[PDB]
Parts: structure tokens; C-alpha cells; sequence
RNA sequence: GGGCAGUUUGACUGGGGCGGUCGCCUCCUAAAAGGUAACGGAGGCGCCCAAAGGUCCCCUCAGGCGGGACGGAAAUCCGCCGGAGAGCGCAAGGGUAGAAGGGGGCCUGACUGCGAGGCCUGCAAGCCGAGCAGGGGCGAAAGCCGGGCCUAGUGAACCGGUGGU
RNA sequence: ACCGGAGCGCUGUCUCGGCGAGGGACCCGGUGAAAUUGAACUGGCCGUGAAGAUGCGGCCUACCCGUGGCAGGACGAAAAGA
RNA sequence: GUAAGAGGAGGUAUAGGGAGCGACGCUUGCCCGGUGCCGGAAGGUCAAGGGGAGGGGUGCAAGCCCCGAACCGAAGCCCCGG
RNA sequence: GGCGUGCCUAUUGAAGCAUGAGCCGGCGACUCACGGUCGUGGGCGAGCUUAAGCCGUUGAGGCGGAGGCGUAGGGAAACCGAG
RNA sequence: AGCCAUGGGGGAAUCUGGGCGGACCACCGCCUAAGGCUAAGUACUCCGGGUGACCGAUAGCGCACCAGUACCGUGAGGGAAA
RNA sequence: AACCUGGGGAACUGAAACAUCUCAGUACCCAGAGGAGAGGAAAGAGAAAUCGACUCCCUGAGUAGCGGCGAGCGAAAGGGGA
């Protein structure tokens, strides 16, 4: 056979993929303390009874239903509006 | 004859008056300094399930 | 390999001395709704002959129940259950004279 | 790392506790920071022991 | 003190041994949810900041050409132009000048007792936080504060030290 | 009586084998085991097939059974592979 | 050999035991840095030990139990050289 | 003449040129004791039940409550107690 | 880390003597140590008597029977058939 | 034949490794006693001014403790009976 000098590597190292994404959308009731947007930078800016935390994560403050918004010269918006 | 209650287990777990096994929250000792009062007051009492089958089924004799 | 989820900490205070265990008087609780069943007197002697109690050193009254007047007999009694004894009942504390 | 080490402040007026960290390397002479104890409102607090 | 005893003497692995590796974070591969393997690619972490932390007063860059003692491709200042290529500790991703960046003032919420309800998931551990009440700091106020723009900086338990109840 | 190198004579070691020997082998009678053994009714080629077949496809040689003889194959027997 | 004792040996440093090479002829060179080994009446660290300054629990006390300093305690390893 | 890859174990997968067996007859392998534990068949029911032993029997049972389960939990603990 | 017991060492007292009640101290209890004897109630099956929801010549004891026999090995032991 | 008192006293195995522990103070060696053995009248127990030799059953009770707090090991008191 004869197997002379070969080698190794240094890249058998991966980052444990952490489940990230948006959980709740317009049409779903979210009631007080339900995460609904997982992200790193401001992919989704809070608003109407929406909340952010110590890691840019949107959640529910009210017992309201989600909905979205676009404001270019400001950012992307989520507004979780409830009922009158 | 006679099975034997699990000593350690007996002395380190809580089985609620309802066939539930619910113990204490682990992870409190060589930490505490660079942590929120959160991690302190929340590492108090615990819960658990699933393995409580093994816990209860091993509790036994005086049950406890 | 990992601890058989034995990673759960101990909390059993006073788990182990060496001269056996501390010899203390063991109290015994009882619902006085079970009391509302029978009528007459309830001595320690009688109430182990009946259904409950069984030599539980000392008896303490408790639980729900009704305002039936009689002779309850024991040692200690619940502050809350003594409010039931109020509506109609009698209290003998700590036996022997 | 110990250089930053770990130390704990305590209130004056008998005991009390709260957990912290230092930095001896950094101009850290002594500390007398202001916090709140279990008993009563915010008061003094002195640094002591490892 | 191998004179004799009884045991130890990792696993992975394109047969094994030798070289390489073990955990944690980023980026691909990864096929527009996640998630997704390889001894497949490309890099980073075992720390740092009592101010790089908290609030109020306040400023916006890197650069581009023109113009100038030393400077002179780049020390500085100026004029016009210049929406994120500047910086934001460290790797990169994501993100940001309608601030997270940089300047000052008072401070010390790296708060105490609790935690609604959700992320995540074999367990266990990890992730998020409203509100509540005690008091504290700044703010004219409206109001923010349970450390740091985030993802790395970590070790269940058994044992024991130390101060208290 | 240990491992090479050489040289002479000598010789079936070889060129290359031929006869001969008696004793076994083969036929007559007396006695008569073994390992192995799923059952067999067991030719070949050419493909296939878990990859090397009389048993499968396609397609095959040759009446039925024996005696002496050789040893390619039955992945041959003995070794639950050193 | 746990041991009594046993051999060594009723032998005595031209003798008894342990290791290397192996008649005989020539001959056997440098390195004490690591280590084994020889030796050395200063010393470094350490055992139980000796000792008792100092502390505590408790009884009214007399008292008893426990903790323990300074400093003196070997072999050894470091040490010094062969 | 139409058709037709033996039985088993192991296997991604075998008729196997993988393995086990010449053939026949018998021996031969998931129990038992105690405790737990889910159900299930009944009796009793806030009560349920006796072990040792003793008495009787010659396959005749019965007395025997010591004890265990149950009527209450929460708290490491003192304790509090439908909290 | 008591208490019981003891190998080396020191080393008491006689009823105010004295052990223990789990470091040790106070108290309060309990018992009389360092001499010895003691039936029954429990254990056991070489043996005999009785029972069976135990077996019926591979079962049953290894042995139904001329079995601890033949036969195997120095040997301790193995262990037939019938 | 078996049990029984002491004098000695392993390992496999468990802990999915292995020392502490387990197995086990079991197996085996020894001494010696007998129908029983051994034991046996309290320097006991244990908290109540409670009991009153020894052996035994059952309960207490996997209880209390023990422990690389793992394997696992695992008491007497009291009770009711002989």
C-alpha cells in the first residue's frame, strides 16, 4: 500500500445553532410575556405594546394580536394591538 | 426479600402529596458573585417530571 | 456516564447524627369533620380504639367540622380549630394533674 | 482572573451582604460603595475579605 | 524500598498506531422557517470596564478636492462637498449616526423580596421579561434604571473552608 | 556434526532419462476401520447473483453402472483464525 | 525460615558471596553536568516525641476536657565533594 | 409439460462457494422465593387486615390485634395545620 | 466518636469507692465492674416412624440391580453400564 | 451426617474501571465441646421516679444511621408471643 506523509486540519469546530426566528404573527393572540421575534440586530423594531429585551427580542406586553409595519427612513415595525 | 429505599435519593428529593416528584433547583455554589439576584432567588426550589417514574418506583417501602 | 441525574443536590437538613434520632414527642392531627361523625367523648385511649389516632403520643384537633358540644380530650389544639370548639365544646390541656 | 479577582462588600452597622468583583491592578485602593441591605433601606457598605 | 502484591494504562478514527481532535461563539456548506453531517471548509473564547455601568445637558463620522509655518501620502486648522464605507473592547455575523457611537454633571438599578406568561428541549442546564412591593440615582418634566449593542469568556452534584441565621 | 567463497578428483545432481530389483500397489479367498456426512437426481460455457454456481436465466454436452489412474474444482477435510 | 533454627562453615580476607567479559598475546582513551554508589560531628524542610507561652466550654468555686505558640526532637531528601 | 434459489442463525441484504446439523429415539431452557408495581376478580368500607404463637383436626378449622395500610398536609428544621 | 473489648506505655481508689447515660464540664438518674456454675424455650439430620395435588429405570440419590463396583490416573480424585 | 463455641481467614464479583467499601468475617484450615451447642442475672436497658437473666419467634423495619453520601451495608429500644 505505502502511505507516506499526509496531514490534519483545524476546522472541526462549529457553533451550536441556536433557534432563531419570529414566533407570532398577525392573526395570533399573544398575551403578556410571549416571545415572538428572535434576532441579533434590529431586524424587527418594537412598538405598540410590543417589547424588546437585553438581546433584541420581541415579545408580548398585552393580551393582543400582532401586526406589522414598514417605515423606510426609520426601520421595520411590529405593533401588537389588542381590543378596545 | 425486602427492597431497599434509595438513601441518597430519599435525602435529596421531594415527592409531592400527589405522586409527583419535585425537588430543589440545582446549580448553586461556586458561582453567585458575577450573577443577578435572579439566578440566586430562582435557583431555589425546583420541579421535574418523566424520571419521577424512576424516583417514585424507587422511593418505596415507606414510599416517602 | 453522567450522574444518574444524581446532579440533584441534597437538602435534607439534620439528615444524620450518630446517637440515633432526637427523642421528641410526636403530635397527631385530626379533622374534626371526622369528629362530627361520632358523639360522646374523645380521649386518646378511645380514639385509637375507634378509627384514627393510634398511640400518636399527643393529639391536636384541626380541620373542618360542626359545632357539636361534647368532651374532646387531648393535649394541644389548633388555634384555628379552637375556633370550632368555641361554637360548642370543651378543652382539656396536657392531661394528668 | 485574580487581578480582577472576587471580593464582597458588606454594610457597616453589623454584617449585611451583597456580591461583587474588583480590579486590584486598576487603581483600586479600597471600596466603600453605596448599596442596599436585607434589613432596611440603602445605607453604607464596606469592602472586606476574599 | 518493583524485593513482592493487586489495579490503572480514554474515546473518536475510511484497519489500527503516530500526526489531528474533544467544550463554548461566528461564518459558510445548509438547498428563502427552523433544523441538517463529515479527520468538510474559513476564523475566534477562557479575559476586559468602577466606569467601557446607570440617568440628564450635548455633538456626528471615515473621507474627497481646494488652501496653508514645522507637518507635509497620514501630526493640525480651514472652506466647500461628503448618509453611513467612521467608530462601536476582543472573531465574525447581524445591527447602529432619529445612537448602541463621543464630551461633561449627580451618582452606583453588577438593587432586595417575587415573577405573569413565552423562547428552548431527551433529562438536566441555558434564554426573555411585564408587572408587583421596599427604597435609591438622575431628570423642570414625560421618564429610564434587576450591569456592558447581542451572540463566546463556562462546571450539576458529592467534600470541605470561611462569616452569619 | 555451526554461516559463506574456492579448487581437484568423483559421481544419475543435471543433459535425460532406459532397463532391472524385490516389496506394496492390481485379480482369488478369510477379517475388515476412520475422519467427513442437511438431502441429493451433481458435465460445460456465458452472464448474473452478497460480487468465484451442475442447483438461477439464457444456453449448454452427453445411454445406465462401474474398474484402475491423475489431481483443477466442489471456496476440498482437521484449526468456533495465532 | 512468622519463628526455633537452618546452611555459610567446625570454612576465616590466597577464604566465603554478587555482578560484567570470557584462553592467551597487544590493550582498555575523554565526560561527575542527571542519576546509582562512598564519605562528611555546619546547615535547609519534615515524624511521633519533649515542652508549655497563649485560648475556650463548663461548675459559685476547688476542679476536669479539648485547642495550641517560642524553642529542643532522628532516619531521610536537599547539601558538600570522591 | 407449465412452474419452482433447501431448513435455521446472522444480516442493509444469503440459494448460498457465510454458519449449525449423517439420520433416528429420548434429556434439554424464561421458573421460583420476598418486595415492589399496573391492572384485574371478588369481601368489607372510614375503616381493612392479623404475624409469631396457642387451641382443635388427622387434609376441619378457629382463637389469637402485637403490628403494617388508611383517615392531612406544608416546612430542612422548631413548628404551623386545611392550611 | 461514644460505649464495649485490647496490643505497647504509664498508672488508681473501697460505698463521698466507683462505669455509663456518645467531645468534655455541672446536675440528675441507672447499675455494683475486673471469680465462676444454669434447665427449658431456638439450630441440626447419620438414623427410625408417618405424609404426599414428589419421580417411575436418561426421572429418581452417583447407586431400584452383588455401587462408592468395574474401569481411568503414581497420585489426591474421577466416575460407567446394568 | 449435620448443626455449635472460639482461634486463624481469601478471591472471583458489585461499584458496568479500580484501592476505601462489597462479596464476607462467607468459603476453606484449626481447636474443642454436646444433645444441643453457646449463652446466661445486669458497672443492663433507657427518660419514663420505666423496665427488670439467657436463648427463640414475630413485629419494630430497609426503621435510625453508616458510606469514593455510589455500590450498597443496615442497628438496639419498645411491643405481642415461646
Amino acid at each position: 500500500a505505502h502511505k507516506k506523509g499526509l496531514g490534519s486540519t483545524r476546522n472541526g469546530r462549529d457553533s451550536q445553532a441556536k433557534r432563531l426566528g419570529v414566533k407570532r404573527y398577525e392573526g395570533q393572540v399573544v398575551r403578556a410575556g410571549n416571545i415572538l421575534v428572535r434576532q441579533r440586530g434590529t431586524r424587527f423594531k418594537p412598538g405598540k405594546n410590543v417589547g424588546m429585551g437585553r438581546d433584541f427580542t420581541l415579545f408580548a406586553l398585552v393580551d393582543g394580536v400582532v401586526e406589522f409595519q414598514d417605515r423606510g427612513r426609520l426601520g421595520r415595525y411590529v405593533h401588537v394591538r389588542p381590543l378596545a | 426479600p425486602k427492597m431497599k429505599t434509595h438513601k441518597g435519593a430519599k435525602k435529596r428529593v421531594k415527592i409531592t402529596a400527589s405522586g409527583k416528584v419535585v425537588a430543589m433547583k440545582t446549580g448553586k455554589r461556586h458561582l453567585n458573585w458575577q450573577k443577578s439576584g435572579k439566578e440566586i432567588r430562582q435557583k431555589g426550589r425546583k420541579f421535574v417530571l418523566a424520571k419521577p417514574e424512576a424516583e417514585r418506583i424507587k422511593l418505596l417501602l415507606p414510599y416517602e | 456516564g453522567r450522574s444518574t441525574t444524581l446532579m440533584r443536590l441534597p437538602k435534607r437538613g439534620m439528615q444524620g447524627q450518630v446517637p440515633g434520632e432526637i427523642k421528641r414527642p410526636r403530635y397527631q392531627g385530626v379533622n374534626l369533620k371526622d369528629l362530627a361523625r361520632f358523639e360522646g367523648e374523645v380521649t386518646p385511649e378511645l380514639l385509637v380504639r375507634a378509627g384514627l389516632l393510634k398511640k400518636g403520643y399527643r393529639l391536636k384537633i384541626l380541620g373542618e367540622g360542626e359545632a357539636k358540644p361534647l368532651k374532646v380530650v387531648a393535649h394541644a389544639f389548633s388555634k384555628s380549630a379552637l375556633e370550632k370548639l368555641k361554637a360548642a365544646g370543651g378543652e382539656p390541656v396536657l392531661l394528668e394533674a | 482572573v485574580r487581578i480582577k479577582l472576587l471580593l464582597e462588600c458588606t454594610e457597616c452597622k453589623r454584617r449585611n451582604y451583597a456580591t461583587e468583583k474588583n480590579k486590584r491592578n486598576t487603581p483600586n485602593k479600597l471600596e466603600l460603595r453605596k448599596y442596599c441591605p436585607w434589613c432596611r433601606k440603602h445605607t453604607v457598605h464596606r469592602e472586606v475579605k476574599i
